[PDB]
């Protein structure tokens, strides 16, 4: 996360951490239930084997309410392309239940049309994660969270290099140096409505971070809530 | 003119439908929708959603 704010005690208690062998983070996830993380299906390529911390705010230090978790089963979407990162998304069921506390509860799932009309017609939603705080930067020690803009289809599709298909949607600042960044994939974007937040989008992909004329593009959850729905049986 | 769902959500604290010609509120999983009709209220500890304070 580049600019934004810390994580407080209870503020973002949805993120996971994938972490690798080497117990660093590489992607993040968004806590669904618990059995069930949502992330990025490009994440996957980033570990050959990997687990899921959650409750973790920041990684120096043991505050006590940190877990880790092994994954049981991956379900990739099958229609995900590295070409163009169309269908990023993937959720993970957990070998043991997350046990909720302090720092640990789950973002919640909206229904489709009422998240398209509602939630995404919002001024801003909340991106989070554990990424590096500039684009060249290394990865952020604490858990970082930064509102940011909804962006019109129309100018986030002028502003890309690259196709934004209809599983896509664009958040941030055109010049305002904030956006999520390298490390934050497969975390949440989450939008607030009258203090619950509900889960809108998956952190997927940017040209750099928080660069001029760019946006934050991430995996558009109502295009999946039936997949999600689905994978969780 | 905004009517319905369209005027401040239906008054619904989470989601509203629009059936026939009326607002329908209804709530994500672990919450129940209160005697209102309208209101959600959570079925018990850590209910999605909540930045949690303890
Ligand atoms: C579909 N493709 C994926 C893709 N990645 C592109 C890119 O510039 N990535 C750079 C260089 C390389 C290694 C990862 C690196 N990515 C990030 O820093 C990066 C920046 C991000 C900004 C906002 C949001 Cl929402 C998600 C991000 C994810 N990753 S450009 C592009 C188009
Ligand atoms: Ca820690
Ligand atoms: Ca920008």
């Amino acid at each position: 996360i580049v600019g934004g704010q810390e994580c407080k005690d209870g503020e973002c208690p949805w993120q996971a951490l994938l972490i690798n062998e080497e117990n660093e983070g590489f992607c993040g996830g968004t806590i669904l239930s618990e059995f069930y993380i949502l992330t990025a299906a490009h994440c996957l390529y980033q570990a050959k084997r990997f687990k899921v911390r959650v409750g973790d705010r920041n990684t120096e230090q043991e505050e006590g309410g940190e877990a880790v978790h092994e994954v049981e089963v991956v379900i990739k979407h099958n229609r995900f392309t590295k070409e163009t990162y169309d269908f990023d998304i993937a959720v993970l069921r957990l070998k043991t239940p997350i046990t909720f506390r302090m720092n640990v509860a789950p973002a919640c799932l909206p229904e489709r049309d009422w998240a398209e009309s509602t939630l995404m017609t919002q001024k801003t939603g909340i991106v989070s994660g554990f990424g590096r705080t500039h684009e060249k930067g290394r990865q952020s020690t604490r858990l970082k969270m930064l509102e940011v803009p909804y962006v019109d289809r129309n100018s986030c599709k002028l502003s890309s290099s690259f196709i934004i298909t209809q599983n896509m949607f664009c958040a941030g600042y055109d010049t305002k140096q904030e956006d999520a960044c390298q490390g934050d994939s497969g975390g949440p974007h989450v939008t607030r409505f009258k203090d619950t937040y509900f889960v809108t989008g998956i952190v997927s992909w940017g040209e750099g971070c928080a660069r001029k004329g760019k946006y934050g593009i991430y995996t558009k959850v109502t295009a999946f809530l039936k997949w999600i729905d689905r994978s969780m049986k | 003119t905004r009517k319905l769902c369209s005027l401040d959500n239906g008054d619904c604290d989470q989601f509203c439908h629009e059936e026939q010609n009326s607002v329908v509120c209804s709530c994500a999983r672990g919450y129940t929708l209160a005697d209102n009709g309208k209101a959600c209220i959570p079925t018990g500890p850590y209910p999605c959603g909540k930045q949690t304070l303890e």
